[PDB]
């Protein structure tokens, strides 16, 4: 299971 | 920019045995950026039918792919991997040596 | 028998050829189990190992939902980073990402990870304490400060300490036969004479899983890496891996050399000699 969100850079 | 030229290996899945069936592998690794052209060659011309693994990359971020095809070796045919990449002036041809 | 789950991604801009391509993929150890590709013609997260196919529609719907969100976020990140470096709209760039957890024999969770690379270069990383960031340059410092101010570390740590660990355990049980095996290598030494002064000894390791292996040649034996040719460990195509280590020795001298092989599937590590 992947993370719920990605990081905003 | 960072540019890394592909490392290339040509090898069979199993031991090479004339007459008998195997898979011809070309493993291309260590490259950046991701755009890359790979053909397998029988006696100097492209083998149709050729497949490959999903494009992935390693922990050091460089890309890799396995290109493969079922084949029967015969003494006196050249098998090869033809590779192009933005780091290469002309294509690289790496010949299948049964012993490597 | 250490274990890890990793999610990776790559967003690759191609101006004047459409939206940036995005690919995402999950691994347990060296086995790919899931895959998303924006060029697929119907992008979604797809099975790549048989043991994940037993997950129901809610799992696939959420994995596909979250991954599409990530695609759009990393496309936005390409735009943002192009600006930070003041690069032209006409040029192509790569933003790569990695997230993962390592469990430890037991345990559990010796290590969480999360990193971004931009055009092959280290950009921003979550530190081992999972509470702080390391930025590779001044551009990345903007990203770092943004994560600090928005407190994002805590949210990453929660995924790493909770969800990543639990699902790794799930997958290791559901794919126990594929994932918790330790196929040892089939090993042999080949001999290649050169009349009549030397020969090449090649130590072969074949059909092994996982990838982590160590091959070393020794004489008497006191270990020479300098003259040894060691290929990169490579996929066989059937899930197992391959590797060899060659050394050129004087002729008549072959039984003074020995090849050492260490691998999880071994007993007891292996010692080889030519005949
Ligand atoms: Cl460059
Ligand atoms: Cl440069
Ligand atoms: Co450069």
């Amino acid at each position: 299971k992947g993370p719920p969100a990605a990081l905003t850079l | 920019m960072i540019q890394r030229t592909p490392k290339i290996q040509v090898y069979s899945r199993h031991p090479a045995e004339n007459g008998k069936s195997n898979f011809l592998n070309c493993y291309v690794s260590g490259f950046h950026p991701s755009d890359i052209e790979v053909d397998l060659l029988k006696n100097g011309e492209r083998i149709e039918k050729v497949e490959h693994s999903d494009l992935s990359f390693s922990k050091d971020w460089s890309f890799y792919l396995l290109y493969y095809t079922e084949f029967t070796p015969t003494e006196k045919d050249e098998y090869a991997c033809r590779v192009n990449h933005v780091t290469l002036s002309q294509p690289k041809i790496v010949k299948w040596d049964r012993d490597m | 028998m250490s274990h890890s789950m990793r999610y990776f991604s790559a967003a690759v801009s191609r101006p004047g050829r459409g939206e940036p391509r995005f690919i995402a993929m999950g691994y347990v150890d060296d086995t790919q189990f899931v895959r998303f590709d924006s060029d697929s013609a119907s992008p979604r997260m797809e099975p790549r190992a048989p043991w994940v196919e037993q997950e129901g529609p809610e799992y696939w719907e959420e994995e596909t939902r979250n991954t599409k969100a990530h695609a759009q976020t990393d496309r936005m990140n390409l735009q943002t980073l192009r600006g930070y470096y003041n690069q032209s709209e006409a040029s192509s760039h790569t933003l790569q990402w990695m997230i993962g957890c390592d469990l430890g024999s037991d345990g559990r969770l010796i290590r969480g990870y999360e990193r971004y690379a931009y055009d092959g270069k280290d950009y921003l990383a979550l530190n081992e304490d999972l509470r702080s960031w390391t930025a590779a340059d001044t551009a990345a410092q903007i990203s770092k400060r943004k994560c600090e101010a928005a407190n994002v570390a805590e949210q990453r740590r929660a995924y790493l300490e909770g969800t990543c660990v639990e699902w790794l355990h799930r997958y290791l049980e559901n794919g126990k036969e594929m994932l918790q095996r330790a196929d040892p290598p089939k090993t042999h030494v080949t001999h290649h004479p050169v009349f009549d002064y030397e020969a090449t000894l090649r130590c072969w390791a074949l059909g092994f899983y996982p990838a982590e292996i160590i091959l070393t040649w020794q004489r008497d034996g006191e270990d020479q890496t300098q003259d040894v040719e060691l290929v990169e460990t490579r996929p066989a195509g059937d899930g197992t891996f391959q590797k060899w280590a060659a050394v050129v020795v004087p002729s008549g001298e072959e039984q003074r050399y020995t090849c050492h092989v260490q691998h999880e599937g071994l007993p007891e590590p292996l010692m080889l000699r030519w005949k």
